[PDB]
């Protein structure tokens, strides 16, 4: 006996309702962060019209925090905040341009969220981000330059100052800040890794992001000891505006 | 100029981590830790300690005697000559049992000892899919690692297991060897009437290739945003940073849209299992549904169809 | 609409060419010259593949055309044009939308760039997109020119280049054997191995057992250590996924580029130099 | 001849793993040599003896 | 060393020796009745 | 048999036996009726009492 | 101890352990007696 | 000839690691041995020596 | 003081039933070689 | 003829690891010839010398 | 030459002694494969006589 | 006709890392060199002179 | 001492180390004298 | 360079150099042998 449906067909099938399915889901999950949307539709309606898309918003997940350090939801209702720029033209789309100093503005790639004021930890529950002085246990590894006493050059090669410890990672073992004596106003500030360059022969760490006299205004460590993740994400912000504020040739265009 | 982040340029030391404390009815690790100065320019110099119960070490057990029995054979089959051994490595193999035995255990000399490598690897796997779950549940940790290797596992199984014995001969199961193997491969296709035409083929290579488009995608997206501590998604999860925003926002003006530092690993988790899944599916329909995935494809109104250049006249017509 | 925290992003500049022009977002998209350029191509890629579907090989009126989204096929022309540009009918409507797609992917990949100088991050995703379009170019470009005639390339249909593959593949008898794509190959299976330990492993900590809190940094560390007794590390893992599927593709493109222009025999003989050393 | 000091072994050697090491390798050897002995003239489930099932039906 | 005391290592033994050779007298009286049954030699 | 075997469950957790024993015996029950399908031990497709396939 | 149980404890379990073991076995016996009544096998 | 001070290889050679590695090695050439035997004219397994057991 | 941390008086202990235990292995050893060439001289 | 000081080899190679690395290597060595000579025309085990023992059954 | 063993001022002696005794194993490993793999092969020539024709 | 400051070398390359890759070169070379002619009609082991060794049994 | 042995350690391992190996030098004689006896092989 | 001193470096270059002398004593009269015994050019 012949017929045309046959299990092959079937199951093909049958994979495609599964994987309707399962991408429906999948972009529920994606919209645990940034929804609803920031548009001039709920503006206009007063709030009423909460722009999500399809599909809808999941139900909120609870993160529970170790060492007694409270609950995450998500999705979550989180607070408008100004920002710092005017738009370069009123059109809808249109970019916007920072108010003042760019480097200084908080806007761009010089933006970030307030991340918490507290500092990731250790599973043993110590704050996890230290300088060497703090941690003892911790050496360079033979083979590699101490980068303490390294001079710190900015984007235009001129002198910033001299690393002063390096701050390391006590559950991942690695260097993930240097500390930088900035010799402009004798404050010590962090300096990324990933914003870090070593030339190990002549003992000096290149910094492109910024100038050295854009060291002076590295946003600052409220405990000398440790970091707050809040913190974190203002210094590598800072760094980061300069990627784009640094130099007015950064601006753009080639032609 | 700017730091790529792909090597460590300084490497710093601390003594050496134990592990997070396991509970009670877990056994010591094992291992005196030891530092690689190479393997820490591109990720953790740290290598040990090991966990090793009783499901590892019987996992161990069954798998080298699964891999000696293989290499005795390939050495025997070159009359013991270490030389031609290593002339003839990617060439020789471990051969499945004649089609006259069909399922029966079948001789010593001539498809026991690849009935015996095929049993005693599965069994090395399917302990070391319980180690994989043992080892989360001793951490506290959800199972999502064990529930992605069953789904290869699945896949495993149906190529020398579920098939061969719904298919009645072990013949049908696939040769221990490196080209034997790859001969195998493409003579499925072949005598199965072209693997192309397999809807779950197709499907199991957009998940392939997807998986490595996601990997290059997220792997390079977490790098561009190492400088703001984005390679520590634990906490860019629970704590939304500039990593996580900037991240998003780089697709969403790219392509449209976005997901999340959380669900980028959910869409990862899929994409590399469904290649799994779909690929077992395949393999398990072909043979006992399909005999020729083309004529099924012409069938369905798949195949394309060509201007006629070349033709032949068949000489059983004649 | 906007992400709830994006308007802070939103920064006029980092443009490669055109300035404010076109310095603008169409809903999420960012635009700028090279989505203006990039549009454009796609568009007209788009239309000339659904108009190369509507009349079909031999015009519209014959049995072959066909809108079957399996059978639809535009493909190159015969080998006998050489360099030159075949007539719209005879293989010269691929030729055309084979450079309006190396121009959206290259546009696509400079927008990328302009998107990555405004928000201050790596260029590791334009360059790893690199890779890809640089197999694609392999294939349609340089090993075309290498043997000179750009009908080597592949036909664009879902599965008509299905058939390409196969008999490319087996004009050397047994295409597994060539040693580029083994290694290629071996690095697709390692990236998808990869890829759902990386995933698992996320969602396993953040997502831990009831009554758990959130996992930590030295669980992940310790979770693989008590497995293989080795972990890359969390930062390692992205270096490594990347540098998998980047290889994955670079010994792609290097194991069709050496079939026809650097090799012409079957690929197991190449293995004969091995069994040919004089030492055995 | 056995040694009266035999004991202090279990000084050296941790009683747990050497349990388990012995388990695990006793199980791998008894499914071994049941299988080493099936496939050779020695196998007892496919001799006919006592007699053939297969030819009753 | 292990962490088992004199005394301890002394009583492990005595009951790690007679569940040893119970297991033995198990695969003895085995192998008696295989070889009485199928001789192998 | 030793007066004090009931000492193992001192050093041995008794959860994680029962628990291994269990998995090792249903896993191990599966293998040795696979075992005697695949020879004339088989009983599903001995046609004993009769063939069923057979009567249509 | 390392187990965490006291002695009484191992005590009470391996007679408990003990016990059930022999009746599952008892049940394996019952099994292959009746499997040898219907298909003796050597 | 021996030496009468080669006890004190124990104060070079870890008596634990030494005893773990010589049963291991032990065991695996035995396993080994019975393979390379079984493989050649001297198998006594398939030598239907005393009798085949194999009924027809 | 020693390299592996056994005493010189222990090293003695250890090698005394150390040697013991292997001359009864390879004992064991001749017997069973003793056996199998009377079964199946190989030479 | 040797040195006389050649015994201060072990103030440079450490005598663990060289023991270590010598047992190693003499157990790998002598697996390796032993099948390099089963290889060959001196095979002793399959020559059927003094008899074969297949012969008898078959 | 007379200033040679200055050479032992550059270069790590501990470690040329191990690389000279690493690289002359594998080397005499080489060549003794190499001459098998050729006429003057001792092992495989029936020199003085074929064992294997001895068994027959 | 050498250079009289032609030692100035040693103050611009490590005069360790040349000799290490002069020593390493040198034996891939070697090992190369002859690999390459045992390849040709010039091989000096398979050729049978003197005498065809096989020959003999 | 670069492996940490004084001088007479040096010395005292040196002589066992020689002494036992010229024992298995020995053993490997006497097997290949056997092998000649019973399987000449040049 | 190394931490070798010069009176060091003569040392040990002694031994090397007398050593590596007995060394290719044996190759040559291992090879002298083997040209008696198969001659290959
Ligand atoms: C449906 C999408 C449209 C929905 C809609 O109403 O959009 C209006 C929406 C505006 O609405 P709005 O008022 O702002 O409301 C906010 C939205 O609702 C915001 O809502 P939202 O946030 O929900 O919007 C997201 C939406 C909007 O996003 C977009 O606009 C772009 C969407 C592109 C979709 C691409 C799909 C590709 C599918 C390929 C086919 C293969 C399928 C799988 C086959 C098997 C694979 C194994 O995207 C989607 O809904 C679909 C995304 C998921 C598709 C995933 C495909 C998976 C394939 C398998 C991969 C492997 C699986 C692993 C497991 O967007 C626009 O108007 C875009 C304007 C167009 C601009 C074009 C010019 C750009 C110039 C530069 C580029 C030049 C080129
Ligand atoms: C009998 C046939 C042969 C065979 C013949 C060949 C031939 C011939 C080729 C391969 C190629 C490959 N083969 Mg092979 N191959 C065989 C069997 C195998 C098997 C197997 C399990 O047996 C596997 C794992 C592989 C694996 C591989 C990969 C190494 C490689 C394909 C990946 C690639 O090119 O990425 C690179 C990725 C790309 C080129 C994609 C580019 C994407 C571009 C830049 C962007 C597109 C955007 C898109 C249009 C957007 C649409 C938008 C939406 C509509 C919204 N082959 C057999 C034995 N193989 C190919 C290769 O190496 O190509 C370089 C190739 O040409
Ligand atoms: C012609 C070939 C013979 C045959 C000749 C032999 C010979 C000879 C032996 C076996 C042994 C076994 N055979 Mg058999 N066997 C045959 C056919 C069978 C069939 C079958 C479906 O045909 C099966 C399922 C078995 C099963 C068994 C197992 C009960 C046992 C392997 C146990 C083990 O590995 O423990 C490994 C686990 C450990 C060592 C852990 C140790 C801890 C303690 C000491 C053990 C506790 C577990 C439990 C009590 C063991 C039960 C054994 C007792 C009989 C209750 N045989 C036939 C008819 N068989 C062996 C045996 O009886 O051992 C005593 C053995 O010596
Ligand atoms: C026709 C070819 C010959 C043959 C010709 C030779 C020749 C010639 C030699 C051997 C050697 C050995 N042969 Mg053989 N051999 C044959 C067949 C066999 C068969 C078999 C199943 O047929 C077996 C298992 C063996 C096994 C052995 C080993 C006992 C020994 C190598 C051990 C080693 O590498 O130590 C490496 C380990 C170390 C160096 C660590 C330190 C040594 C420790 C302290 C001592 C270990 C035990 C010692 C080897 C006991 C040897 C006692 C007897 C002399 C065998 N031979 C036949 C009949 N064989 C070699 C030997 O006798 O060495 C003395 C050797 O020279
Ligand atoms: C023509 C065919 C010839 C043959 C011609 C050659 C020639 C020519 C040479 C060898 C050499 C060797 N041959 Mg051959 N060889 C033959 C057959 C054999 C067979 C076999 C199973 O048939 C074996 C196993 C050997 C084994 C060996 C080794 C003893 C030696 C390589 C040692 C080394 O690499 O040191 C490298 C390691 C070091 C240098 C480390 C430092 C010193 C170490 C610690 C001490 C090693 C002791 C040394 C082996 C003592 C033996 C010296 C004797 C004079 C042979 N030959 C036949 C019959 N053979 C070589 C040799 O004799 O070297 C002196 C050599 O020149
Ligand atoms: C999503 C689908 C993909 C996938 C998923 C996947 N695979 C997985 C997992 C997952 C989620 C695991 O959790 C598991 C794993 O543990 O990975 C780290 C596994 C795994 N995938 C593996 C391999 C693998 N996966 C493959 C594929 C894939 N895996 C997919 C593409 C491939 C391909 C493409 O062919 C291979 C080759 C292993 C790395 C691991 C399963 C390991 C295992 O089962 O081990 C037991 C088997 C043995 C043979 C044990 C042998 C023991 C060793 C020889 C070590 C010897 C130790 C000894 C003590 C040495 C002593 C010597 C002395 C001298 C010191
Ligand atoms: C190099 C490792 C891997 C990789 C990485 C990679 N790909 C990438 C990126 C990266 C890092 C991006 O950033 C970029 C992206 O934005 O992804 C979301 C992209 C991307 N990789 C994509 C596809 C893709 N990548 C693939 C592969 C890979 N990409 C690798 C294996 C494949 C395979 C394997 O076949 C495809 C199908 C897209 C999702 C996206 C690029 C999107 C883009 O360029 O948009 C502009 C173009 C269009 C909107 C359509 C253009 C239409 C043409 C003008 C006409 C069509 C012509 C075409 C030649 C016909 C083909 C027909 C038949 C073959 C069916
Ligand atoms: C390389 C081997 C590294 C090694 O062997 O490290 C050992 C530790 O091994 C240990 O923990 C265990 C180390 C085993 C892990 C080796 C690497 C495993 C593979 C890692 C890669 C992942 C596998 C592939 C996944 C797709 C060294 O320690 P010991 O052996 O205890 O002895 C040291 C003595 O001095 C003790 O005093
Ligand atoms: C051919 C037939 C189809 C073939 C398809 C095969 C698919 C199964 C094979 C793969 C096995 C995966 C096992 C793990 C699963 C898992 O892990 O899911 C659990 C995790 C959640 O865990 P967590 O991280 O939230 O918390 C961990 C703490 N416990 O993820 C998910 O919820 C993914 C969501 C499931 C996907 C939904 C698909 C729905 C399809 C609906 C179709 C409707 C059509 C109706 C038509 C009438
Ligand atoms: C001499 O060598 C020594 C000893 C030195 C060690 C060296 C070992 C070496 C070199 C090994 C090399 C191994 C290689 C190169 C292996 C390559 C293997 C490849 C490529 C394998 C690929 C695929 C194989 C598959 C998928 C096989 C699957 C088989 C399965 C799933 C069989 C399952 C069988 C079962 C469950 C049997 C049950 C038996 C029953 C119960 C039915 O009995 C009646
Ligand atoms: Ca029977
Ligand atoms: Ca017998
Ligand atoms: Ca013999
Ligand atoms: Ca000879």
């Amino acid at each position: 006996i012949t017929h045309y449906i046959d299990a092959a067909q079937i199951t093909i099938w049958a994979f495609w309702l599964f994987f309707f399915g399962l991408i429906i889901y999948l972009r529920r999950e994606d919209k645990r962060e940034g929804y609803p949307l920031d548009s001039d539709r709920t503006e206009r309606s007063g709030g009423r019209v909460k722009v999500v898309g399809f599909p809808d918003l999941p139900d909120p997940k609870t993160f529970v925090l170790p060492h007694n350090g409270g609950t995450v939801v998500a999705p979550r209702v989180e607070a408008p905040v100004a920002v710092n720029a005017t738009p370069f033209s009123p059109a809808p789309g249109s970019p916007l341009v920072p108010n003042g100093d760019p480097m200084l503005s908080g806007f761009g790639p010089a933006a970030s969220p307030d991340r918490p004021k507290h500092c990731d930890l250790t599973f043993e529950g110590l704050p996890k981000i230290v300088p060497m002085r703090v941690a003892k246990e911790f050496s360079i590894a033979e083979g590699d330059p101490d980068p303490r006493g390294m001079t710190v050059v900015g984007l235009d090669g001129e002198v910033a100052g001299t690393v002063s410890d390096v701050w390391v990672d006590r559950s991942e073992p690695q260097i993930r800040y240097l500390e930088v004596e900035v010799a402009a106003n004798k404050k010590k500030v962090l300096l990324p890794i990933g914003f870090s360059r070593f030339d190990k022969k002549a003992r000096k760490v290149k910094v492109d992001a910024i100038k050295a006299a854009h060291f002076a205004n590295v946003p600052t460590l409220s405990n000398p000891d440790q970091v707050t993740l809040y913190e974190e994400d203002k210094v590598c912000a800072y760094y980061a505006g300069g990627k784009l504020y640094a130099t007015a040739e950064r601006a753009g265009p080639l032609l | 100029p700017e730091y790529q982040n792909i090597f460590t340029a300084v490497q710093v030391r601390a003594p050496a981590y134990p592990g997070v404390p396991l509970p009670k009815g877990n056994l010591p690790r094992i291992g005196r830790p030891i530092f690689s100065y190479w393997l820490g320019k591109i990720g953790d110099a740290q290598i040990g300690p090991i966990y090793l119960g009783l499901t590892g070490t019987l996992s161990i057990f069954f798998g080298l005697v699964a891999i000696s029995i293989i290499g005795f054979n390939m050495l025997a089959s070159v009359h013991w000559d270490v030389f031609q051994f290593l002339k003839h490595f990617f060439w020789l193999g471990l051969e499945p049992p004649p089609p006259q035995y069909g399922l029966r255990i079948p001789p010593l000399s001539e498809g026991g000892w690849w009935l015996m490598a095929g049993l005693f690897l599965t069994l090395s796997i399917l302990l070391w899919w319980v180690r994989t779950y043992k080892r989360a549940e001793a951490l506290g940790m959800s199972q999502h690692l064990s529930w992605a290797f069953a789904a290869a596992i699945f896949f495993y199984l149906v190529l020398g297991f579920i098939r061969p014995v719904m298919m009645g001969s072990w013949a049908k199961a696939v040769p221990f060897g490196i080209f034997p193997h790859l001969d195998w491969t493409a003579a499925f296709s072949i005598r199965y009437g072209n693997l192309y035409y397999n809807p779950f083929h197709m499907l199991s290579i957009a998940f392939l290739y997807g998986s490595a488009l996601l990997f290059a995608m997220h792997g390079a997206t977490i790098l561009s945003v190492s400088r703001f501590g984005g390679d520590r998604e634990i906490d860019q999860i629970t704590h939304r940073g500039t990593a996580a925003e900037r991240a998003a926002l780089f697709w969403r003006w790219t392509m449209g849209f976005n997901v999340t530092m959380e669900s980028i690993h959910r869409w990862a988790w899929w994409c590399a299992v469904l290649t799994v899944i779909t690929a077992g599916i395949g393999i398990l329909l072909s043979g006992t549904v399909v005999d020729n995935w083309y004529l099924w494809a012409v069938k369905h109104g798949m195949a394309p169809a060509y201007p006629e250049v070349v033709t032949a006249v068949n000489p059983y017509e004649t | 609409a906007m992400l709830s925290f994006e308007k802070k992003y939103r920064v006029r500049g980092g443009t490669l060419i055109g300035g404010d022009l076109f310095d603008f977002w169409v809903g999420p998209f960012y635009v700028g010259f090279f989505g203006v350029v990039g549009f454009c191509f796609t568009l007209l890629g788009v239309l000339l593949i659904v108009w190369g579907a509507t009349i079909g090989p031999t015009g519209p009126t014959s049995d072959l055309q066909t809108y079957n989204l399996w059978r639809i096929s535009i493909a190159p022309p015969d080998l006998s044009y050489g360099l030159r540009m075949a007539p719209l009918t005879e293989g010269g409507l691929w030729q055309i939308i084979t450079i309006c797609a190396a121009g959206a992917f290259i546009s696509w990949a400079l927008r990328e760039v302009e998107i990555c100088r405004k928000l201050g991050i790596g260029f590791h995703v334009p360059f790893a997109f690199s890779f890809a379009i640089g197999a694609y170019l392999v294939l349609v470009f340089v090993r075309p020119l290498l043997m000179g005639a750009w009908g080597h390339g592949f036909p664009y249909g879902i599965l008509s280049h299905l058939d390409w593959v196969s008999n490319v593949g087996y004009q050397f008898l047994h295409f597994h054997y060539n040693p580029a794509h083994m290694l290629a190959i071996s690095f697709f299976f390692t990236n998808c191995l990869a890829l759902s330990m990386h995933g698992s492993l996320i969602l396993s900590v953040t997502n831990p057992q009831k009554g758990e809190p959130v996992k930590t940094s030295e669980h992940e560390n310790t979770f693989f250590r008590d497995i293989v007794g080795y972990s890359i590390g969390a930062l390692a893992i992205h270096r490594l996924g990347l540098f998998l599927a980047l290889s994955a593709a670079f010994w792609s493109a290097v194991c069709i580029l050496i079939s026809g222009p650097f090799w012409t025999r079957g690929w197991p003989e190449w293995w004969n130099w091995w069994l040919e050393l004089p030492l055995w | 001849t056995m040694n009266a000091n035999l004991y202090k072994i279990w000084l050296i050697l941790d009683p747990r793993r050497v349990l388990v090491s012995i388990v695990a390798f006793q199980i791998v050897l008894g499914l071994l040599i049941h299988m080493i002995v099936l496939s050779t003239d020695l196998n007892w489930l496919d001799d006919n003896i006592p007699v053939s099932y297969q030819a009753l039906g | 060393l292990t962490g088992l005391t004199d005394d301890e290592a002394k009583e492990f033994h005595a009951i790690f020796m007679q569940s040893m050779y119970a297991w033995f007298g198990l695969v003895v009286i085995a192998h008696l009745l295989a070889w009485l049954y199928r001789p192998w030699l």
